[PDB]
């Protein structure tokens, strides 16, 4: 069977306010087979409490998932979500971005 | 405005490691309100929106006992797959199912759905007639005669006209609140310089429901549909959505454009500029 | 409400 790797976009469900609680998304979606390694990192470190959505697909009959967990930006802390995946050589950081 | 109910279960063997992994969700339009998955601890159908809660000790039970049927099903049927493809059993293997049904703003019947698949590809689908079956290789040919051969088509279109569509209203009733409501999309501009001479121009929309929404730019009011750069609508986390749109423009010329949002919980379409 | 018919393969 044909895998399909993952798209991902990473940002907060709210608009970033340093020093104001939030929650820091990492939404990974046309993905095949179901199975993948998806973490939230602080500065490089990953963070240790991460929740995901129940699985679902669209009619492509592809994944997706949405993690995240709860985070106060500030102007100096760094924030990525990487991904595995079979498809992916290795893993992939995308990194937060407020202005995305 | 007319609505849908749809359920979406995925079966994955585990070769070596237990019983096949077992998910299952449901959605009334673009609200997910339950689940079921296999590793969890409770072994049932679980509430994941306020409105169902509501609902009584029987249809848990019920919702439960209808679940574990089609997760066993799933089991068997992922021998019989490996077993019709000749397939090595140490591989991992996936089923798909989506079914459910569409209604108009009275409620009255637009169509019903029921689509299998097995690794992401289709393998068997119930046409828009609810009668027959479209099969999509040799081995789904099988499947066909056998669904043939015990009207499951008639079963299935039982289901989508009847109790498809009284669930389906019954929570509609229920979650009305927030299910019969539009939440309009917050939109605001943010301006990135990328140089001296040039700057990108983004365009928000945030906290939105349901998740349709259309964002298109314009330069002295024509679209600019080919240089605009489009994210896919994404998930706030909270039941609402995402989408912004951007456009890369000369210093000096931001204010020369705008960005138009449609969405069904505006009263007027709305036009931002810088 | 779900479908409470499966079907086998």
């Amino acid at each position: 069977m044909i895998q399909r790797t993952p798209k991902i976009q990473v940002y907060s469900r709210h608009p970033a306010e340093n020093g104001k609680s939030n929650f820091l998304n990492c939404y990974v979606s046309g993905f095949h087979p179901s199975d993948i390694e998806v973490d939230l990192l602080k500065n490089g470190e990953r963070i240790e409490k991460v929740e995901h959505s129940d699985l679902s697909f669209s009619k492509d009959w592809s994944f997706y998932l949405l993690y995240y967990t709860e985070f106060t930006p500030t102007e100096k802390d760094e924030y990525a979500c990487r991904v595995n995946h079979v498809t992916l050589s290795q893993p992939k950081i995308v990194k937060w971005d407020r202005d995305m | 405005g007319s609505h849908s109910m749809r359920y979406f279960f995925t079966s994955v063997s585990r070769p070596g490691r237990g019983e096949p992994r077992f998910i299952a969700v449901g959605y009334v339009d673009d609200t997910q309100f339950v689940r079921f998955d296999s590793d969890a601890a409770s072994q049932k159908m679980e509430p994941r929106a306020p409105w169902i809660e509501q609902e009584g000790p029987e249809y848990w039970d019920q919702e439960t006992r209808n679940m574990k049927a089609h997760s066993q099903t799933d089991r068997a049927n992922l021998g019989t797959l490996r077993g019709y493809y000749n397939q090595s059993e140490d591989g991992s293997h996936t089923i798909q199912i989506m079914y459910g049904c569409d209604v108009g703003p009275d409620g009255r019947f637009l169509r019903g759905y029921r689509q299998d698949a097995y690794d992401g590809k289709d393998y068997i689908a119930l046409n828009e007639d609810l009668r027959s079956w479209t099969a999509a290789d040799m081995a789904a040919q099988i499947t066909k005669r056998k669904w043939e051969a015990v009207h499951a088509a008639e079963q299935r279109r039982v289901y989508l006209e009847g109790r498809c569509v009284d669930g389906l209203r019954r929570y509609l009733e229920n979650g009305k609140e927030t299910l019969q409501r539009t939440d309009p999309p917050k939109t605001h501009m943010t301006h990135h310089p990328i140089s001296d001479h040039e700057a990108t121009l983004r365009c928000w929309a945030l906290g939105f429901y349901p998740a349709e929404i259309t964002l298109t730019w314009q330069r002295d009011g024509e679209d600019q549909t080919q240089d605009t750069e489009l994210v896919e609508t994404r998930p706030a986390g909270d039941g609402t959505f995402q989408k912004w749109a951007a456009v890369v423009v000369p210093s000096g010329e931001e204010q020369r454009y705008t960005c138009h949002v449609q969405h069904e919980g505006l009263p007027k379409p709305l036009t931002l500029r810088w | 409400e779900a479908d409470p018919t499966g079907h086998s393969y």
